[PDB]
């Protein structure tokens, strides 16, 4: 509220992750000289001297003497090799830290999505020190009654609320999307910031329908097992295919099935 | 004798499954065991 | 002759997910997740006592292994007891706050055998 | 169950039904009277087991059974092999699921299979 114009999103993102870095201060950029000087400049020219001061080890005290003193793509880098710029959040207990447009791989729904690429987020939950989250720190037991009783911490009541809410950076408010198998691992979840023309739930919907699994952990799985990096190819129809029987002996009681996940494959489809 | 006490030993084909032994008897149990219908119903009315 | 591999019953609820239990799982996913303690244990384990793999405890842990990997996809906590854990680490780990015991096992004549090339 | 007594003859009326009126009806033996019956109901007695007066503490009935007891599993925080099991509902989770509670007096541990 304190700007009140129509500054840019993507600007705004890189200077509060300048401010999380212990490179700028708060009140150091806070000021309205620098959101002046910044409002009304060339896009390029701005992010390259924002990285330029964003680069340097030292605490720049005066950003405005630095900032005086210094003075598409994205669809065609994902066809190549997959290339999309995510934008990474770290949420600890006291205060969050964003890493920045790191350059990384791309999955399966950006390539669908690939007009939003900002919107999606990587978030992940961390201690102080970016170390993983320990067990006493999160619902620590204590005996009362006859059994013992686990007792949630404020930390955990924090991360459901910020799983619920979502985290509200600018003009934008990160919904909840979905984690993939190797993400729960890494306590690591993806958030997509609602828009008119797509929100969550229609990306949701998109990918499937997930009423029919009434399992937690297996509705999550497969939910985000839709989120591994692959080589896009030619498009598949729904005509051409067909169901044949599978194999299954049960020997000792025990069932015990060969075909789990096995198929076939033709030699043209596969030159293809 | 009224009392007539039984004795019934499980099977040893149930050890391969995990707690086949427990599951084994409470099916047993559920199945062998007399449940009058008196103690289901709460209610009992005559209605014209 | 190997270990089974029948898994947990799986869970299934009465209703559909309101958007909250998968929130629940996933925040409960951080605790009761020993998942890289108990190969840890085990390796500690069969390096302390001779003919390892074949006693009782083996057996459990790799049971608590197979469960704790099972937990991704059925709900089931590994329960890592305490009474488990190793409490001794032998030379060629980077644990160097824990108490550090000799061992005298393949692995510690590797780890001889690799510091005396180095240096 | 269910004992009215007419306004006229203070007396206690006997449930009847009549063919052509086709309704239930309410008369006693001693004054010619048939008033009217409300709800249609005659009879109504809540369900209970409690034919044995003044001999269920004597005689041990066994109304409430005790949780069976095993020694094969073995608990995790306590390394003791006694346990109860028995199976029950969870709070949203349809089935029965079976549990274990740790017998040992010091442990006070409980979990599921
Ligand atoms: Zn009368
Ligand atoms: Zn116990």
């Amino acid at each position: 509220a304190i700007l009140g114009l129509e500054f840019p999103y993507e600007i705004l993102f890189q200077l509060n992750a300048l401010v999380h870095a212990q490179k700028i201060s708060l009140f150091a950029a806070s000021d309205m000289e620098l959101i002046k000087i910044l409002r009304g400049m060339s896009l390029e020219t701005a992010l390259v001297i924002l990285k330029k001061l964003h680069q340097q080890s030292s605490i720049c005290y005066d950003p405005v003497f630095f900032v005086k003193t210094q003075m598409a793509s994205a669809y065609k880098r994902l066809t190549e090799q997959n290339i999309m710029s995510c934008q990474r959040a770290y949420v600890t207990p006291s205060k969050i830290y964003l890493l920045g447009p790191e350059l990384e791989t791309a999955n399966y729904v950006v390539k669908n999505f690939a007009e939003h690429v900002s919107d999606f987020m990587r978030v992940t939950f961390v201690e102080e020190d970016w170390s993983k989250l320990p067990a006493n720190a999160l619902s620590v037991n204590s005996k009362e009654g006859y059994f013992v009783k686990p007792s949630r911490t404020n930390i955990y009541n924090r991360v459901l609320s910020i799983l619920g809410e979502g985290i509200t950076v600018g003009p934008k408010r990160f919904e909840f999307l979905a984690f993939s198998a190797s993400q729960l691992r890494g306590n690591s979840v993806w958030m997509f910031a609602s828009n008119e023309k797509v929100k969550a739930e229609d990306i949701r919907e998109w990918m499937g329908c997930f009423r029919k699994i009434r399992s937690i952990s297996k509705c999550a799985a497969r939910m985000g097992q839709l989120f591994s990096a692959s080589r896009q190819t030619l498009i598949v129809r729904a005509q051409d295919v067909e169901q044949i029987p599978d194999i299954e002996v049960t020997t000792d009681g025990a069932d015990y099935c060969f075909s789990d996940g096995i198929g076939k494959i033709s030699l043209a489809f596969a030159k293809q | 004798q009224r009392e007539q006490t039984m004795s019934l030993y499980l099977s040893e084909y149930l050890s391969k499954k995990k707690h086949g032994f427990e599951y084994g008897s409470l099916e047993i149990k559920n199945h062998l065991e007399k449940l009058s219908f008196s103690e289901i119903v709460s209610t009992s009315m005559i209605i014209f | 002759p190997p270990m089974d591999y029948a898994g947990s019953r799986p869970r299934l609820m009465d209703h559909d997910v309101t958007l909250e239990e998968i929130h629940k799982f996933f925040v409960d996913y951080m605790i009761s997740d020993t998942l890289g303690v108990i190969s840890t244990a085990h390796l500690v384990h069969a390096d302390r006592d001779p003919e390892k793999a074949r006693s009782q405890k083996c057996l459990e842990l790799a049971n608590l292994h197979s469960r704790a990997v099972d937990f991704a996809k059925t709900g089931a906590p590994a329960e890592m007891p305490y009474a488990l854990k190793p409490r001794e680490f032998p030379d060629f780990l980077e644990r160097f706050e824990k108490p550090t015991y000799i061992s005298e096992s393949v692995f510690g004549k590797l780890y001889r055998a690799v510091k005396s090339s180095l240096a | 169950s269910t004992m009215k007594f007419c306004r006229e003859c203070n007396n206690i009326l006997y449930p009847k039904e009549d063919k052509e009126q086709k309704i239930l009806l309410y008369a006693c033996r001693n004054c010619d009277h048939q008033e009217v019956a409300d709800n249609s109901c005659v009879y109504r007695n809540e369900v209970h087991h409690s034919v044995s007066e003044r001999t269920q503490i004597l005689t041990d009935v066994a109304s409430d059974p005790t949780l069976p007891r095993t020694k094969a599993v073995r608990c995790s925080k306590c390394q003791h092999r006694e346990a109860v099991f028995f199976q029950a509902t969870a709070r949203g989770e349809e089935g029965m699921t079976l549990f274990f509670v740790c017998c040992n007096p010091n442990c006070g541990h409980r979990w599921r299979e």
